[PDB]
């Protein structure tokens, strides 16, 4: 089938800059070729239909152009709503294909996270476990680094983490950290402490708690 | 105001068959084209296949003998039906009218304008589990949430205070652990002069298992 | 490694400065450089961060617009540009490198800080 | 020197009078003879002025003669037909809206005095004066693609009101100016579900429906071509009797064959409830030297016979039946039974 290519991958600019993905088809697909946008957690929304019109309702800041095999799509003035996927698919031929898509990420501010800790509620104690969970809230940039020192005992291999997808309004990430004990291991130590380091700090920030206290 | 839902069992044993189905309101199925399309967990579209208003469906050559699409007009549906499924079927998946074009050349132009909610469902030998919700109790600005651990397949609705409290919320996405079961947190942010003041109760919904808790986070 | 600063003074309100920090011993090219502040009385505050060439340079609310931070690896020198000093802006700059290439915080070197005071 | 059918004019008052007070009932349809005449009137009222003045012309190529006031006020026979009987005619249109009309009489003198009038429904012209030679493209096409959409959309909230299922009068060729068939099949029935009940509009949905997957101008896959003063459409399957009626388009204009597919041109009923034809096979123009037939057996369909959908062709769909409530609009119930009843005339 006709397969299509989008670069870059993935992007991040500034809220008012000029942003503009490539779609390349491996044969010619005059101007049958359609745009979508799918922000996080939603099905794609269609915008750009035949290359270049648009759909109605579609705001004046996106554009698509492109003829034959290579196709650009342009948002003028990049608003921070616009976070989402966008992906290229071409009709002139069965079966339909789409892009691999590219990343729109917001460029913004620094902010530091917010650190909150919060030990194993009761309930779970009666399961034979014990989940410690730390929170970063509303930060940016999205690297960020965790570590759970327990006794003070740096801890490796007994933590997942997850990272929600940037917000459509204040542009900033959130991250969560569960470190998993069984509950004979949890009761054998005091202090539970989550030390996180993040550009916007000068100083890693720690959190901590003690069992029972 | 033609609105799609996807339906369909969120669970499906290896080497079964695939039963999905898409509520169409607000017109006819007769009327327009229509169009299956997945989408696995961080991976791109797929097109599965279309049917035109007559009914006659054609189907993505990659999954050429595996699927089959019908249309019932007395229900004012369309199902989609994928045997000897595996891994590589676990996916959402969406349905979606095909809006068409045959005024600017006699090869068809079609767009996918109007999408459903989309369906997930996974191809595991497994069982489906109810999750257990355990409480983020907190100690300017304090943060509380639950924890929803242990639960089989994707996905989880959690709102707060049913649907009231949607400002501050982050629920995270699942994560898989070790024992095969998935487990999510939601927390959120609130001003520390209503830990007393306001009541705050996470509903956490689990489809594949009929599981609807309400847990009443406090300090 | 030692990370060396100079260019702060007395402007008065409004003015502009170019503070600077040299590098030995090791090559900032391959890290992200900081820039932090610190008022008497408060705590270390962020200001901005360039990172490797290509990475882009991220700033703070109290700064963006203001300040500007650039980079000069050949001479393993990062600059700070501030125009449109206001009398908050009166602290004591320092600058780190972030030892973690993945952009993590590990802000482990720092320099000496100079004074940076706008009054009139 | 204006070519005015005056005869048109009187049939078309004989049929207002005799169908004034006929009550639109759930099958009610337009019959062949009333068919015919609307038909005529339409065609007849682009003759009268087929052509733009040389010092007022549109640039964009738009037919601004049958939209515009200024062309339509000095049209001898738009003259002739409000003037009609002391305008009586006149008088009990001025009387009609969409949202009143519950009789036949009623439904056809609004709808086609609209057409001949320039008129949206809302009494707003088509096309302003001050735009006969306007270069706007966008805009033009806006307001020649609400003319042309509020048509067919006026007479499918009459269909819902009414609970009608076979009342049909159609966009003529000429108000299709750049306009999307396509767009306007998936604007109608996108925005009121009521339209899509399989009793209401039935004809209106068989007219946009075709329009809706065949294009008007097909260019290297077009079989056939239709031209009426000027105004040319091309198909490339059967040509069913509502696209060509609802059209405004005639077997004896200018058919022009691009293949050597055989093509079935029904013109007139026989006495045996059959329909008499012209086969054509040649490639170039196909002309029908039969006589013009009257208002009561004039027939306009065309069956393509190609052997490289089918169902447009069908006999009992590609021709209206005269029984409204047996009236064809969808392949499901498309039949092709009955052509011994059928005669060729070459």
């Amino acid at each position: 089938d006709i397969q299509m290519t989008q670069s870059p991958s993935s992007l991040s600019a500034s809220v008012g800059d000029r942003v503009t993905i490539t779609c390349q088809a491996s044969q010619d697909i005059s101007n049958y070729l359609n745009w979508y946008q799918q922000k996080p957690g939603q099905a794609p929304k269609l915008l750009i239909h035949d290359a270049s019109n648009l759909e109605t309702g579609v705001p004046s800041r996106f554009s698509g152009s492109g003829s034959g095999t290579d196709f650009t799509f342009t948002v003028s003035s990049l608003q921070a709503e616009d976070i989402a996927t966008y992906y290229c698919q071409q009709y002139y031929n069965l079966p339909f294909t789409f892009g691999p898509g590219t990343k729109v990420d917001i460029k913004r501010t620094v902010a530091a996270p917010s650190v909150f800790i919060f030990p194993p509620s009761d309930e779970q104690l009666k399961s034979g476990t014990a989940s410690v969970v730390c929170l970063l809230n509303n930060f940016y940039p999205r690297e960020a680094k965790v570590q759970w020192k327990v006794d003070n005992a740096l801890q490796s291999g007994n933590s997942q983490e997850s990272v929600t997808e940037q917000d459509s309004k204040d542009s900033t990430y959130s991250l969560s950290s569960t470190l998993t004990l069984s509950k004979a291991d949890y009761e054998k130590h005091k202090v539970y402490a989550c030390e996180v380091t993040h550009q916007g700090l000068s100083s890693p920030v720690t959190k901590s708690f003690n069992r029972g206290e | 105001q033609v609105q799609l839902q996807e339906s369909g069992p969120g669970l499906v044993k290896p080497s079964e068959t695939l039963s999905l189905t898409c509520s169409v309101s607000g017109g006819s199925i007769s009327t327009y084209y229509w169009s299956w399309i997945r989408q696995p967990a961080g991976k791109g579209l797929e097109w599965i296949g279309l049917m035109y208003n007559s009914g006659s469906p054609n189907y993505n050559p990659s999954l050429k003998s595996r699927v089959t699409m019908s249309g019932d007009t007395s229900k004012n549906q369309f199902s989609l039906k994928l045997s000897s499924v595996t891994a590589a079927d676990t996916a959402v998946y969406y349905c979606a009218r095909l809006r068409y074009d045959f005024w600017s050349g006699s090869k068809g132009r079609y767009y996918m304008d109007v999408w459903g909610k989309g369906t997930t469902v996974t191809v595991s030998s497994a069982s489906t589990k109810g999750p257990s919700v355990f409480p983020l109790a907190p100690s300017g600005t304090a943060a509380l949430g639950c924890l929803v651990k242990d639960y089989f397949p994707e996905p989880v609705t959690v709102s707060w205070n049913s649907g009231a409290l949607t400002s501050g919320v982050h629920t995270f996405p699942a994560v898989l652990q070790s024992s095969g079961l998935y487990s999510l947190s939601s927390v959120v942010t609130v001003p520390s002069s209503s830990l007393g003041t306001q009541t705050y109760i996470c509903n956490v919904n689990h489809k594949p298992s009929n599981t609807k808790v309400d847990k009443k986070v406090e300090p | 490694v030692q990370l060396q600063e100079s260019g702060g003074g007395l402007v008065q309100p409004g003015g502009s400065l170019r503070l600077s920090c040299a590098a030995s011993g090791r090559t900032i090219s391959r890290y992200a450089m900081s820039w932090f502040r610190q008022a008497p009385g408060k705590e270390r505050e962020f200001v901005a961060v360039a990172r490797r060439s290509g990475d882009g340079a991220f700033y703070a609310d109290s700064v963006q617009g203001r300040f500007t931070v650039s980079r000069d690896d050949a001479k393993n020198t990062v600059y700070l540009q501030m125009n449109s000093l206001k009398p908050e802006d009166t602290a004591v700059y320092y600058c780190a490198i972030d030892s973690d290439t993945f952009y993590s915080g590990s802000y482990d070197y720092w320099g000496q800080g100079t004074q940076v005071t706008v009054s009139s | 020197v204006q070519d005015v059918n005056v005869a048109s004019i009187t049939a078309f008052k004989s049929m207002i009078d005799e169908t004034w007070d006929k009550k639109i009932e759930a099958n009610t349809c337009i019959s062949r003879k009333h068919r015919n005449i609307i038909h005529e009137v339409i065609r007849d009222f682009m003759k009268a002025y087929p052509k733009m003045d040389e010092n007022k012309k549109s640039p964009l190529g738009a037919p601004m003669q049958w939209l515009t006031q200024y062309y339509i006020l000095k049209n001898e026979y738009h003259k002739t037909m409000l003037a009609y009987d002391n305008g009586s005619l006149n008088t009990k249109f001025k009387t009609l809206n969409i949202y009143m009309i519950t009789n036949v009489g009623q439904y056809i003198l609004y709808i086609v005095f609209c057409i001949i009038s320039g008129k949206n429904h809302d009494g707003t012209p088509y096309i302003y004066d001050s735009e006969i030679t306007s270069n706007d493209k966008n805009f033009i096409n806006e307001r020649i693609k609400y003319a042309c959409k509020q048509i067919l959309h006026g007479q499918l909230t009459i269909a819902l009101r009414i609970r009608n299922k076979f009342m049909f009068i159609g966009s003529p060729m000429y108000l299709w100016f750049n306009v999307n068939g396509s767009q306007v099949y998936h604007d109608i029935y996108d925005r009121n579900a009521g339209f899509h009940n399989k009793e209401i509009g039935r004809l209106l949905y068989a007219f946009m429906y075709y329009l809706s997957i065949s294009g008007r101008f097909l260019n290297d896959f077009a079989l056939l071509k239709f031209t009426y003063l000027g105004e040319s459409w091309t198909f490339s399957l059967s040509v069913p009797e509502y696209i060509l009626y609802g059209l405004g388009y005639s077997v004896f204009d200018t058919i022009e064959k691009f293949s050597n597919d055989a093509i079935l041109v029904y013109i007139r009923t026989n006495n045996r409830n059959g329909y008499d034809y012209v086969e054509f096979n040649k490639k170039g123009i196909a002309k029908v030297t039969e006589d013009k037939p009257d208002n009561d057996k004039r027939i306009h369909a065309i069956r393509l016979i190609n052997d490289s959908h089918i169902h447009f062709g069908f006999r009992n769909m590609v021709i209206i039946d005269n029984e409204c409530a047996n009236i064809q609009s969808s392949a499901e119930n498309a039949t092709d039974t009955g052509h011994h009843q059928d005669s060729k005339i070459n």
